[PDB]
């Protein structure tokens, strides 16, 4: 059986090939005492250590930090030993050749695994599709990526990175809980924050519309209860945190939102092309899994585009983990057996083999 | 890329349609992953000749829940010329179960690349957009296309 | 006539780990051929110290094809450029350039008639084409491969045949002219490296990734046999060259090992162990008359003995890497030309037979600067590892030796007589007695970039951005600053004390040598003109009425110290690159090095 | 006393006539809210507003944007009233005829300048160098071009202009520095990036090379202080950033580098003019001012350059405004009084005036 | 264009040699007036016929600052021995940059006011000028065998 | 926004001290190179000081240096509207620009402090085109040569009205 591993931005999800879905999912941070504890450990011990991500925005900055979440992975989350199963990795857009070949050296030589490969993200959540050619707005937990993929050639030139992700939307969720009276600081409530977002939270069609609704009425108020029985109220703050996705001016920053963002990438690339990249935008993330935010993007990038093209916002039901349901599907098949990069050929060509072998 | 391997009677298939008896020449032709989904065989009973609308007789040949690859020889006339090119069809429903998807579309290079000299691809991901003739038209040659199919667009 | 080129040093093949490495043979039978960079090596098997090279391509050339007529060579290059050149001039000029496609050209073919050329790679659109030379019309369409084509051959009998390889695991056959898909041969199950027709093109055999190597009739592409039952090697095979009795095969493998297979009773004849180290696994390989060749990751093309399989018959050594100091000494009765690579190679080459090995035991560690010769019989060389070595020169080995760590990196080293060294550091003057630190110079003021040494070992020239060469004394271990300030028309590059001292040589970025006479208050001599770019490098001839200095203009000038209106016009000593460093052997031979690691003797007649 | 106004893709530079350096060089910017603000304070306020540039290209597009500019540049950097000074322009190679209608349309009624002059960016810089026939290399901020010049007149046939230049360096830059854990993503953070390009970048001679021996290379690593106090530390990103000039493959560009772009526009010149062209390659404009950027150029053009040819490229100290300084130069000779566009011709002629006067 | 206008001075210099003898000039340096409105001609920067002519010509010339020529160039082909008048516009690298921009922007004026001119050198540092065989194809193309009597 | 108008007196005083138009070289003299602002008795407009100016031509003949003199100007115990026309020079370029310098002291009565702090965005918007601003609040913050030319061009500052820093 072999292993798919995607390493996320803030969440590491990893599985058996030919399973519907993972079977580990946990946060990928490393904490240090203000000795060492990775994943749901570091949440579940107090504000007494000190949170670090060693992939923040899809790029391993910290591989020492790395090799210990990997290795949490397989022997605390999967319960395997990596030398007797092949692994599949995923890595971000636009990452650089160093830290590609960085990553097949630690499979090889820190964790002995026999067999390895490395696909991008967000080819395989266009491949999940049933697409080849179309832009892939992948929006996860620290970054959000518009990648348009011609012919299942992706266009690094034309490649956004945008820092807005699910990390600030629960940040910010938390900030505007306080104005009802509800003091969110702690670690631990910032996990029953992220419960409320992925709950109660829904993208408006039309922002300042629903703003005088929710004002207007209470159709819109919603109730939780807390861990400890306390049940709370969250009215206009179910569409005023994920509207930051649209608003990045909410959070302060200067970028642009993720339907200007997809435009912006649409438009640097080639005119002959943009026309079926209007046609195939494909959602995938867990920031993408907000109930009406294809309706909103749909909407938003009509108004930015030519009145003569086509607009369409794919977003399968499947698209919060389309990227490991992709290496899944691709890592059990028949024919992927020949396509893994074997310990023999590393210990032939080095870390450089992973340029000829895959991509 | 999924590890398939592109039959061979593809490549002599696309090698006589590229080139131009008559009676014999195919004008659509479907593509489909074997019992055993390690090659891209030819489907026997699912192809048009030239000498039997042929778009429409080919866009219904397509399956409702199930992705497949075609090659067709649409013929167009433009303003300053008349010229008929093949083109690469990826026929990907929405219907289709997420595993046929991931697979078609991650070997569709595969084969494309077998094909050398093809140019125009349709990747259609529903039945409007493949019975559609007026896109079928852009990607032949976009606005110089005023005919398709011997009918005005 | 003022210069003659007398003796290439030729570089060694630039090799990869992982890729395969051609080499192809002329259908005469002298001459092997490589690439290297931009540059094409013409190597003679017989005498590898002879040796031409092609240096006309823009981009890296990747492979080059003798013609089976042997009058034209084709090189095909990283952008898909393809040149067809004359080879039985000197001259080599260019007879038809192509671009078959927009992308790497991995492998070049032709066919018996020496009329067609069958080129494969990774276009854009395209993995091959095959087209007549004289026109580049396509007579022929390879299809059938999806990924990357890394070897091509054509059957040199009739019928005419075409196999390649590519990295999908799976080798095409094709029929022609006109060359049309027969069928795909998927019985590997990695890259297929090499394809090879058998010389009377009655067999062929491809070698792949996987250790396997099959034999296909030449005719109808049907499987023969597995060489080795089971496998043929223990790794990768890069590289097969048949026998030219087409009886036997030989193997290059990743396995550090190269073996001889009897093809018709499929039973391997001889196994060469190359070694045991990453370095020693080989990527390319050669059957040209009875010599034997394999090319490791090393660089080195080893003569394969069948006598003796552990011990090759001979290691070309050299320089794989760019040469970036150059320096000669006379010892015994015989001249030694030792040069430095960016790597921190060095190799001592002998003069007049042309002989080169390099010198045993672990070195140094990057870019060798600079490099020079004591009294002692010592080569002081400064390198970017921040060290300076002192190595004896009749032990050839660097363990056991001096070495001096300084805590700037260095960019100069001279020395003088009584065991003094000046080093010029980033923005420090460090001065060494007995391989010992005694005195610097840190913040002097200035950005030293070159220093010199009067052969009296007392007075110590070092140039400056400033274009200002200020000049020192060694007194006791301190160096004294004499309050002497020459002058230049810019950034100075390079100093050199004449052999007898008399003279001090001065050149700069603003493409002019200035000479100024120790003898006479350090005076300037004379300013000598005609560089048109940067000049980088300077010697001095023994006769010490002689200099020559070579620069970024890609020519080399040969200076009259008497008379500066005559200069010897060496023109592209070293094409598409400048001469990195120069030096004399004796009055009439001048030595040139640059960065396509090859080092060349020139003959100059006054 | 005259005003030298050099209209920058990315900076304008002004001055006076007579003058060794412009008196103002800043940014040639216009932003409105997400009033309007002009130059170095449409920097300073970042994200309120949006960011637009007239001249992006060297040509003018909004020729309402340019106005503002134009005003900003008299009364706020100059501090002088253009009603009182006679002004020379500088326009950008293949200009238009009818920007060059309009610009001496604006000077005369918008401004009332008593008297004007137009003049050719590229021949000032040549000019300038002591050269009237050769091929002038301006590599600016948004624009490089490469304008061959046969005795003072700049051959519109032959002039190749590439999209490459300062401003998508400073982006590469940006970009490669995050993969070391910097955050540089805001208009603000921009400038930083740019002054560390501006530092401690340069241009290696051989870049594979380069990239082997700094691998071990004490003398490589270079700090840079940020305005906050933070250090931040480069390595081979020092010679990484400018190698994308000579191969745009580096930022996703299909197009051809400086070296081959200069090469292109010598051959499509006269056989007979060439050899002068060669040999008289002068390199001019803030992004040919790295360290080592005219050797490398001179390795990489005498590859293209045929085998008996002098190659020379000319890379003068005061390379960076010479547009400036030649036009400075010119403006200040008391001959040069009689070729300037009086208003009083202005009124007889109209704008066609330039067609005639300014050539 | 600076506007700088041509003195007669220079213009009856060229039209005495332009049209055809130790009173004759075999070279002439014109340099810019001290108010930089006129090209004057220079005191001692004259080379007579009756009186190696290229080598001392090259010496004339400044170091520091640009000049104007008018040389007399007498090459010999194999044909024939032809001598025709050449321009050459000393600019040398070292010169101050008022100086180069002033001969460089005001040197077509002087060209078309020269009439009946055809071989240019353009002169940017002495490697350029000390040469001959840039000077030789200027005068004939792939047909000089030696220029100013010394063979090439 | 404590209401605070701005006199016409202190706008054309601005307007003039701005832009530089061409005068007869006894006009020249006449400009200012530093002035002075203060509240009015009333307290309603913010009028000119009186003698607290420093003219360009004293500047070299009387004044040595019209920075430290300028400095002596400032009140200890008081805060100050000023308008500093330094002169500097950069490694690149030669410039002369505006700076707004509101001088408002620790040992100065809140009552003062409060009023200024609050009236300064007003009159600072209506004089348009500056572009440096120098908020000292101490003695040690504004009697510093070198901290003007960091508020100027930061480290690229190498004179500072004709003297190497
Ligand atoms: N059902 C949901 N609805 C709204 N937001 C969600 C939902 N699920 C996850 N999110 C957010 O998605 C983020 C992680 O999703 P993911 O796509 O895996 O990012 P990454 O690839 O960086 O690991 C989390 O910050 C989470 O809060
Ligand atoms: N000293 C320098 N070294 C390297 N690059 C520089 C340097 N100075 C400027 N650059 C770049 O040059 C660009 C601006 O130069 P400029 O010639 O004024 O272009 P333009 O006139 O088109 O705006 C800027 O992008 C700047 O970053
Ligand atoms: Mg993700
Ligand atoms: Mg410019």
């Amino acid at each position: 059986a072999a292993l798919v591993v995607d390493n996320g931005s803030g969440m590491c999800k990893a599985g058996f090939a030919g399973d519907d879905a993972p079977r580990a999912v946990f946060p990928s941070i490393v904490g240090r005492p203000r000795d060492s504890y990775v994943g749901d450990e570091a949440q579940s011990k107090r504000g007494i250590l000190t949170l670090k991500y060693p992939i923040e925005h899809g790029i391993v900055t910290n591989w020492d930090d790395m090799e210990k979440i990997w290795h949490h992975t397989f022997y605390n989350e999967l319960r395997v030993a990596p030398e007797e199963h092949p692994v599949l990795l995923t890595e971000a857009p636009l990452n650089p050749k160093a830290n590609r070949e960085k990553m097949t050296q630690i499979m090889f030589e820190t964790f002995n695994t026999p067999a390895m490969y490395v696909a991008i993200q967000a080819v395989l959540s266009l491949y999940a599709s049933g697409r080849t050619t179309g832009i892939v707005m992948d929006s996860g937990d620290g970054v959000t990526h518009t990648v348009p993929i011609y012919e299942g050639y992706a266009l690094p030139h034309a490649i956004l990175r945008l820092d807005l992700a699910g990390r600030d939307l629960t940040d910010y969720l938390m900030k505007i809980l306080t104005e009802r009276g509800y003091s969110f600081t702690t670690t631990a409530e910032r996990e029953i924050v992220r419960d409320i977002k992925e709950k109660l939270c829904y993208v408006a069609l039309d922002f300042e519309q629903e703003m005088a609704t929710a004002a207007s009425s209470s159709s819109l108020e919603k109730s939780y209860e807390l861990p400890d029985g306390q049940v709370i109220t969250i009215g206009n703050e179910r569409f005023r945190c994920p509207e930051a996705l649209f608003q990045p001016s909410f959070l302060g920053m200067e970028s642009a939102g993720i339907h200007e963002t997809t435009f912006n990438s649409i438009m640097k690339c080639d005119v002959d092309i943009r026309k079926d990249l209007y046609a195939n935008t494909v959602l995938s993330g867990g920031t993408t899994m907000y109930p009406g935010i294809a309706d909103r993007m749909q909407k938003e990038i009509t108004a930015l585009a030519p009145s003569t093209m086509k607009i369409k916002i794919i977003a399968p039901p499947e698209r919060k983990y389309s990227v490991w349901i992709g290496g899944s599907i691709l890592a059990s098949l028949s024919t992927f057996q020949q396509m893994w990069i074997s310990k023999q050929e590393y210990d032939e060509s080095g870390p450089s083999i992973v340029h000829r072998k895959c991509f | 890329a999924s590890g398939v391997a592109v039959s061979d009677g593809v490549i002599k298939v696309f090698n006589d349609m590229k080139v131009r008896e008559v009676k014999k020449r195919k004008k659509a032709v479907l593509f489909c992953l074997s019992e055993d989904k390690k090659n891209i065989i030819l489907e026997e009973g699912k192809e048009i000749l030239v000498g039997d609308d042929p778009y429409a007789t080919f866009v219904k040949m397509l399956p409702d829940k199930d992705c497949r690859y075609a090659l067709y020889d649409a013929t167009y006339e433009t303003k300053e010329s008349k010229k008929e090119d093949l083109v690469f069809i990826f026929w990907a429903p929405e219907s289709a179960p997420l595993k046929s998807k991931m697979i078609y579309a991650s070997s569709k290079d595969a084969i494309k690349k077998k094909l050398t000299g093809i140019k125009h691809e349709l990747q259609a991901n529903c039945y409007e957009e493949v019975k559609d003739r007026c896109t079928l038209a852009e990607k032949l040659g976009g606005s110089a296309v005023i005919s398709l199919e011997g009918k005005p667009l | 006539m003022p210069y003659e080129i007398k003796k290439v040093f030729a570089s060694l093949p630039q090799v990869e780990r992982g890729v395969s490495k051609i080499i192809g043979g002329d259908p005469k039978g002298n001459n092997f051929l490589y690439t290297n960079g931009k540059c094409v090596i013409l190597r003679n098997i017989d005498n590898p110290a002879l040796a031409d090279i092609y240096t006309e391509h823009a981009h890296q050339v990747v492979v080059a094809k003798y013609a089976p007529s042997g009058f034209y060579i084709a090189s095909g290059d990283v952008s898909g450029k393809l040149r067809i050149w004359d080879t039985t001039q000197k001259e080599h000029l260019l007879k038809y350039e192509y671009q078959p496609f927009a992308g790497k050209i991995k492998d070049i073919a032709w066919t018996e008639d020496s009329k067609r050329i069958a080129v494969v790679g990774e276009g854009r659109e395209k993995f091959g084409a095959v087209f007549l030379w004289d026109s580049g019309s396509s007579v022929g369409e390879i299809t059938g491969h999806n990924k990357v084509i890394n070897s091509v051959d054509i059957k040199q009998s009739r019928p005419y045949r075409l196999a390649t390889g590519s990295d999908d695991n799976c080798a095409a056959f094709f029929e022609g002219p006109p060359f049309k898909f027969k069928f795909t041969i998927g019985d590997h199950s990695r890259f297929v490296n090499c394809v090879r027709f058998s010389p009377d093109g009655n067999r062929f055999a491809t070698a792949s990734a996987d250790g396997q190597i099959y034999i296909y009739d030449g005719k109808t592409g049907e499987k023969v046999c597995a060489l080795g039952g089971s496998k043929a090697h223990d790794g990768g095979i890069y590289a097969i060259s048949w026998s030219p009795d087409s009886t036997h095969l030989l193997s290059a493998s990743g396995d550090k090992t190269s073996k001889i297979w009897d093809v018709s009773v499929n039973s391997v004849v001889s196994t060469f162990p190359m070694g045991s180290t990453v370095l020693d696994q080989q990527l390319g390989c050669l059957w040209q008359k009875d010599h034997l060749l394999s090319v490791s990751l090393s660089g080195y093309i080893n003569y394969l003995d069948r006598n003796n399989p552990s011990k090759p018959l001979h290691v070309i050594k050299g320089h794989s890497k760019s040469i970036q100091c150059l320096t000669v000494h006379k010892n015994g009765g015989k001249s030694y030309i030792y040069s430095g690579s960016h790597d921190g190679h060095i190799n001592y080459w002998d003069s007049e037979t042309g002989e080169n090995d390099s010198f045993a035991g672990k070195g140094h560690t990057n870019q060798v600067s600079r490099m020079t010769v004591d009294e002692s019989g010592q080569l002081i060389s400064c390198s970017m590892d921040d060290t300076v070595r002192y190595t004896s020169l009749m032990l050839r080995d660097y363990s056991g030796q001096g070495v001096v760590k300084l805590d700037v990196q260095p960019k100069c080293v001279a020395v003088g007589p009584g065991g003094y060294a000046v080093v010029v550091c980033i923005g420090q003057i460090v001065l060494l007695k007995d391989q010992r630190k005694c005195f610097s110079i840190d913040n002097p003021g200035y950005e030293p970039e070159v220093v010199a040494v009067h052969p009296g070992g007392d007075t110590v020239a070092i140039g400056g951005v400033d274009g200002n060469v200020r000049l020192y004394s060694i007194l006791g271990t301190t160096l004294k600053d004499e309050g002497k300030l020459l002058e230049a028309k810019g950034p100075v590059t390079d100093v050199a004390y004449s052999h007898d001292g008399a003279f001090l040589a001065v050149c700069d970025a603003s493409k002019v040598v200035t000479v100024f006479s120790v003898a006479d208050g350090y005076s300037e001599n004379n300013v000598f003109y005609g560089h048109h770019a940067k000049i980088v490098c300077l010697a001095w001839s023994p006769d010490n009425e002689h200099f020559a200095s070579g620069g970024m203009d890609m020519m080399v000038y040969v200076w009259t110290l008497s008379d500066p209106e005559t200069r010897v016009k060496i023109q592209d000593a070293h094409r598409l690159h400048h001469v990195s460093s120069l030096a004399w052997l004796d009055e009439h031979t001048l030595v040139t090095t640059s960065h396509d690691a090859s080092v060349k003797e020139w003959t100059i007649t006054y």
